[PDB]
C-alpha cells in the first residue's frame, strides 16, 4: 500500500526554522519528481517547491525563494523541507505529493499532476504562545434538551472534543473554532438529547489540546433554583 | 502569472442533478494541461482529471472533463452525495504551477428548520471576568439563518461571532451556534438575553430567551 507520511510541523516564531520530512513506502519513490504543496486555514493550494528523481533540478515558488530548501535522500525514501527565516504567511498545512508522470528524465524539474498525497503536517508561525483553553459548562435547562462545552482561549489550533470518552456520538456538533480579536481561539461543542435523560443520564465532555497538553474533562449538568 | 478563477463558488444541487464547474484562465494554458482535484473536510486533495479531459485511474465515469485555451469544464452527470466536497482546478502548462480558490458543491434536500437553544454563561466562566452567551441551531437547511441577539430587547450590533458546522454526512443539514461576548460587568447589568432566529423553514422568527440570574 503506498504511504507518505510527513512529520516536523509545529509552532514556531517569525524569523525561526523548521525541518519537515516525509517518509514514502509502496512505490518507487526514486522514480518520481516530488513536491511539497502547502493550504493555508480555510484557504486553497499552493505548490511550495517540487524535486526531480536524482534531486539534482529543483524548484520553488517565489515566495519562498532563499528561504526554503527541498531535498531527497532515495536510500531512505525520504523527502525534506528546511524552512528558515519562517514569516506569519508561512503558516500552512503542507503536504508532501508524489507526481503522476513517471520521470522521462533528461534532468528536469517538470510534471505538474500530484495523484498521490500525504496527510499533511501543520505548521504555524507566529509570536502568540501556546495556551490552553478553559473549559465552561453549556448547562441545560427549561422533548429535546440541548447541553454543550465552552472551550475558550486557546493557541494554537487544533483542539478535539469527544463526550463521554467516545461512547456518546450521536447528536453530537463540535463547532469549527473561530479566531478572537485577542488571537486566541475559542469553540463549543454540543450534543442534543431527549429532555427526559438529563435526570438520569451522565455527561462529560473530554477536551484534548495537544500544543499545551492539556486535558481536560468537565461534566455538564443540569442547573438548579 | 496564470490565474484561475472557478465559478460559481457554491453549487447546491440534488443527488443525480448535473454539476457544472467553470475554470477560467488569465492566459491560454498550453496544452490543455488542466487538472482538476476533489477535496473533502479534514482530507488531502484526490486527482479527478488531468490533461482537461483525462479520467484519473479508479475515478468514476460520472466525471468528465472538457476544454482548452482558456476556458475549461469539470462535469458530475449526475451528482452523488459523496460527491460533496471543494473542487479545485491546477495548471501545468506554465510554472509556477498554479490552482483555483476552489468551487464548493453541497447537496441540495428539502427545507428543515432549526430548533434553537440558549445558554447563559456558567457561574465558573464568570467568576473571571468574561461572560459568553451561546445559540444553539440545530439540523437546519438551506444554510442561510439570520440570528440576532437582543439584550434587554436592545438589538446587538458587532459583538458576536458565528460557526457553522459542514453539511451533515447523513441528513444534509448544518448546525450553527452564536456567542455573543460581554464583560462580566456589563453582563450583569442586564436582565434579559436573546437570540432571534430568522430561516426560510420558520413563519416567523423564533426567540429563545432567558432572565439573567432567574429560573
Amino acid at each position: 500500500e503506498v504511504q507518505l507520511v510527513e512529520s516536523g510541523g509545529g509552532l514556531v516564531q517569525p524569523g525561526r526554522s523548521l525541518r519537515l520530512s516525509c517518509a514514502a513506502s509502496g512505490f518507487s519513490f526514486d522514480e518520481y519528481t516530488m513536491h511539497w504543496v502547502r493550504q493555508a486555514p480555510g484557504k486553497g493550494l499552493e505548490w511550495v517547491a517540487g524535486i526531480n528523481w536524482k534531486g539534482n533540478f529543483m524548484g520553488y515558488a517565489d515566495s519562498v525563494q532563499g528561504r526554503f530548501t527541498i531535498s531527497r535522500d532515495n536510500g531512505k525514501n525520504s523527502l525534506y523541507l528546511q524552512m528558515n527565516s519562517l514569516r506569519a504567511e508561512d503558516t500552512a498545512l503542507y503536504y508532501c505529493a508524489k507526481d503522476r508522470l513517471e520521470s522521462s528524465a533528461m534532468d528536469i524539474l517538470e510534471g505538474g499532476t500530484f495523484d498521490i498525497w500525504g496527510q499533511g503536517t501543520m505548521v504555524t508561525v507566529s509570536s502568540a504562545s501556546t495556551k490552553g483553553p478553559s473549559v465552561f459548562p453549556l448547562a441545560p435547562s427549561s422533548g429535546t434538551a440541548a447541553l454543550g462545552c465552552l472551550v475558550k482561549d486557546y493557541f494554537p489550533e487544533p483542539v478535539t472534543v469527544s463526550w463521554n470518552s467516545g461512547a456518546l456520538t450521536s447528536g453530537v456538533h463540535t463547532f469549527p473554532a473561530v479566531l478572537q480579536s485577542s488571537g486566541l481561539y475559542s469553540l463549543s461543542s454540543v450534543v442534543t438529547v431527549p429532555s427526559s435523560s438529563l435526570g438520569t443520564q451522565t455527561y462529560i465532555c473530554n477536551v484534548n489540546h495537544k500544543p499545551s497538553n492539556t486535558k481536560v474533562d468537565k461534566r455538564v449538568e443540569p442547573k438548579s433554583c | 502569472e496564470i490565474v484561475l478563477t472557478q465559478s460559481p463558488g457554491t453549487l447546491s444541487l440534488s443527488p443525480g442533478e448535473r454539476a457544472t464547474l467553470s475554470c477560467r484562465a488569465s492566459q491560454s494554458v498550453s496544452s490543455s494541461y488542466l487538472a482538476w482535484y476533489q477535496q473533502k473536510p479534514g482530507q488531502a486533495p484526490r486527482l479527478l482529471i488531468y490533461g482537461a479531459s483525462t479520467r484519473a485511474t479508479g475515478i468514476p465515469a460520472r466525471f468528465s472533463g472538457s476544454g482548452s485555451g482558456t476556458d475549461f469544464t469539470l462535469t458530475i452527470s449526475r451528482l452523488e452525495p459523496e460527491d460533496l466536497a471543494v473542487y479545485y482546478c491546477q495548471q501545468y502548462g506554465s510554472s509556477p504551477w498554479t490552482f483555483g480558490q476552489g468551487t464548493k458543491v453541497e447537496i441540495k434536500r428539502t427545507v428543515a428548520a432549526p430548533s434553537v437553544f440558549i445558554f447563559p454563561p456558567s457561574d465558573e466562566q464568570l467568576k473571571s471576568g468574561t461572560a459568553s452567551v451561546v445559540c444553539l441551531l440545530n439540523n437546519f437547511y438551506p444554510r442561510e439563518a439570520k440570528v440576532q441577539w437582543k439584550v434587554d430587547n436592545a438589538l446587538q450590533s458587532g459583538n458576536s461571532q458565528e460557526s457553522v458546522t459542514e453539511q451533515d454526512s447523513k441528513d444534509s443539514t448544518y448546525s450553527l451556534s452564536s456567542t455573543l461576548t460581554l464583560s462580566k460587568a456589563d453582563y450583569e447589568k442586564h436582565k434579559v438575553y436573546a437570540c432571534e432566529v430568522t430561516h426560510q423553514g420558520l413563519s416567523s422568527p423564533v426567540t429563545k430567551s432567558f432572565n439573567r440570574g432567574e429560573c
